[PDB]
């Protein structure tokens, strides 16, 4: 039990990780995406404006 | 030693942030409460404590009734607020307060009996040999090495908005409005109800509190966020109480900043956080006008909402002229930045000469703040 | 001599626990009941004696009819109290009173007539210098040495739970259940009667409480253990009568426990021992709850049944958040917690100003029980 | 016929009110209670009847267990809610709900959940041609005939505080309180405990219920009645229970209203009634807190007790700028003026197009309660 | 054992989905990157144009 539940909790300690590393990269990911549409709202504003 | 060092507090309300002058972080931050014990005790050995403060109040808060001593940038109690400083002096960084200089910080547009009876007490509670009350906004400023802008201060006292140019100072520009982190608090545990969660009590409030602190944010466009509330997945989040109940809040997690840019959620008429920067800087001279468009900063806990810099420079650049191009410098860092400020003012070597010294307060008295600084 | 000793009893109904103060463990235990020659007796040379007190009335049971004075924490008849009192400190203890301040404890929710009559007797029935009355279930959190804790107090009198936090105690969230040993008595001796065996009178409804202390237990799972029930093997046990008959017990044994979890066999609604200390730690802050799961002490003498413990951690942790985890601490030694919890409070040398003063009586009279203590 | 009437039922918790809008008073007023046979019954050619409904079950108290169906302005039970509805229109009103539009009553900051799911009932339970939900604290303003005021609204459910100003309303100067009627009815028998009399199941927590209902006052000044509580005379009345055991209550009857001034006898933090109705005047603008000290209403089962409406003024008063009279007005009737307001508001010829039409929740569902009502 | 060795496997899966979620928002981040910067690019080729 304690062999198997802890690597619950070290494949959960991973996963929080792993989670936090996807809340992370969609931190960045939505930043990025964020920036992407106030570039490419930009770029289309430039586009209207070119 | 040389210098003496010197001693730097961040008093708006919520948190003591307090260290040594010449330090790039403070040593002790903890929440300004004081926490009386409200039910009688029935053992033997216990205490007995008539009260506790900082996070020691966090610690034991089920107990406690919880006072903040602050409220919009007031002192409400003074023997509270000596409390506060009392324990931050010998509690955390076991100073006499003697040895060294002390810098407060405090809000603009506030109170003068506040400066005159933070002095009071300085000198005559805590034997100084010097000290200086200096504006949140302008601190805040000097943190973030820029020598103009237009601060955006919002703690958990009052928002407030200075602009500066070159130095200098603008004192018909300032702006107050009374929105903090606390009405939000207030607000967002009002809009927990709907969901049948009820919160009615002080210890519970700083749960929701800690709720805010991480889950809340701000929309880059709130209806539409609002209407994508409609398909619940993202919006939702899980909350872990204390108790070990969970808590699960969809939209109502997004429209509490909301309430910044919207008082009319709050019921007040007052403008919202964009609104009030317009209004500052259209109370400004026409020349300067360019550069605090492009340089305005965030500081204090309330700006620390994910999403809030975007959402300002959409609606800045949104009621603006085009013509020119609205930059938004808000650090990450940007709680701690009026301490920082306070770090390397009193860490000046000129400034070591424009301290309020306790002879000059002897001679001349607790009116003399305003007389000597800002 | 110095601190002149202490002298502590414990009146929960059914058992007199007596000693002094400063030790581990009572010198005299004993059950509380007076018992009165109900046939006229024909010799010469016989007693008299109108009635026998302790487990003198234990020994000749047959003749006496036995009368518990104290029911549900009540005291019914306060001459038999007061005999019962007279025999602890005369025929075990052969202290004079007069020479040692006396700590009784009480019930919570108790009539105040209880702790006032019995502040009236000690003060002017057995002369004695000082005393204290206090609660039950705080002095188990003393004996367990636990600063914290929800107590789950049930003795043969009444079913109490008091939830206490770092000291303190909350009024409010003090539940009291009028369940006890001997109403699992009352209902054991009925349960018995469908066997075919009668116990109709009050020297075999002792018998049937010597049954209950040691054969009766607690089901992990009542169905399972009622289903098993149909193949009879370990679940039968033969118990021998003073008589020289013999009882055989089967699924009768550990249904009567089962009570404490269902108040519908005995016919009140007033919910189970575990459903009690959930209406306790809901009532509760927040905040402290976690703990209050963590830390239930069990005390008295009808938490002793083997599985008690193990049924109530199961339906706690069935009924509760799973998110923390739910740890019940029951000691072995558990009977004698609330003495022991005495015997520390009286050896506390700051409790020793806290004391009601036999002077402070004489002028303020037998109201100020409530006035100075708890 | 012409208007078709219309219904009208207020449930807060503890009573139905019901009966068709255009009359002065309600037909029906009965107990929100569902009341299950808990003892199996042994006979042939009773009921059986699953469970009784209504002034049913005060009847034939003893052998139910019953259930508030509604409890803090929630319903916790769904059925239980339908059947009680189910009681009013078919075993009193003698009404078929598809010949009536239904206006029911809801109370302030409640769950959305609730309205929803009322709604949801109301159309596809009882076919009904449509519906309103409604503020409680509004409509006994509607009651009172006044256009202005501050109503103080405390029912049985939980007690809610309302500021309006010239018809409007002010969402952040709403404030809801957890008291009530049902935690002054549970503070009650916790308080008569002390006293011997020990009231243990729901059956005769309603006879404490029917005690407070009339014994009960508040006093117009805590200590000075309590101070008199030594020479008892007037403060004991003797009550007559079913039973017929007479129970002797003296200052253990004024300091159970004496809860709603002091939440710390409850144990809760939550400010006394008077200081929320500081807290809901002090959020609203400075211009129009002039006519709201004036114009304080009283509403509901809980504002009944003799000297309230006194106790408040002195409070009120006492806190507020003498500067500026405050009137209370708090009518006799004042139980019914929820259902008083429902029978107005339906009887208004313009209010007649702001039904929720049934047709509108078949195409849209039942999420439109927010988006048309309030 | 068993209900940490079958939630072990949720926890594993879990792992894989908190990683698969690091791996897909970073993967979708790093998506953006490029994305954003085409469009930064494409906004610099419009804004240096116009």
């Amino acid at each position: 039990y304690e062999e198997v539940a802890r690597k619950l909790v070290i494949i959960e300690s991973d996963l929080e990780r792993a989670e936090e590393r996807a809340e992370l990269s969609e931190g960045k990911c939505a930043e990025l995406e964020e920036e992407l549409k106030t570039v490419t709202n930009n770029l289309k504003s430039l586009e209207a404006q070119a | 030693e040389d210098e003496t060092t010197a001693l730097v507090c961040d008093n708006g309300s919520g948190l003591v942030k307090a260290g040594f002058a010449g330090d790039d972080a403070p040593r002790a931050v903890f929440p300004s409460i004081v926490g009386r014990p409200r039910h009688q005790g029935v053992m033997v050995g216990m205490g007995q404590k008539d009260s506790y403060v900082g996070d020691e109040a966090q610690s034991k808060r089920g107990i406690l009734t919880l006072k903040y001593p602050i409220e919009h940038g007031i002192i409400t109690n003074w023997d509270d607020m000596e409390k506060i400083w009392h324990h931050t002096f010998y509690n955390e960084l076991r100073v006499a307060p003697e040895e060294h200089p002390t810098l407060l910080t405090e809000a603009p547009l506030n109170p003068k009996a506040n400066r005159e009876k933070m002095t009071q007490i300085m000198f005559e509670t805590f034997n100084v040999p010097a000290m200086y009350v200096a504006i949140q906004a302008v601190l805040s400023l000097y943190a973030s090495g820029r020598t103009t802008g237009i601060v955006l201060d919002s703690g958990d006292g009052v928002t407030h908005n200075v602009p500066i140019y070159e130095g200098y100072a603008l004192p018909h520009a300032i702006m107050r409005l009374d929105l903090a982190g606390r009405d939000l608090t207030d607000y967002l545990m009002k809009i927990l109800t709907e969901r049948g969660y009820s919160f009615v009590t002080t210890a519970e409030r700083e749960i929701v509190r800690d709720i805010k602190e991480k889950l809340c944010y701000v929309a880059l466009d709130f209806e539409n966020e609002m209407a994508t509330a409609a398909s619940s997945s993202s919006l939702e989040k899980s909350y872990e109480l204390p108790d070990g109940q969970v808590i699960t809040i969809g939209n109502e997690r997004f429209r509490c900043p909301e309430t910044l840019f919207q008082p009319s959620f709050i019921g007040m008429e007052s403008a919202g956080i964009h609104e009030t920067t317009y209004n500052s800087i259209m109370k400004c001279d026409i020349d300067i006008r360019k550069d605090l468009y492009a340089n305005n900063v965030m500081s204090g806990g309330t700006t620390m909402y994910p999403g809030i810099a975007d959402r300002m420079q959409k609606e800045i650049t949104a009621l603006a002229p085009s013509t020119m191009k609205i930059k938004i410098i808000a650090p990450p860092e940007r709680k701690y930045s009026v301490w920082i400020g306070g770090s390397i003012l009193a860490s000046l070597s000129t400034f070591q000469q424009m301290w309020i010294t306790k002879q000059e307060y002897d001679e001349a008295g607790p009116s003399i703040v305003h007389r000597k600084c800002f």
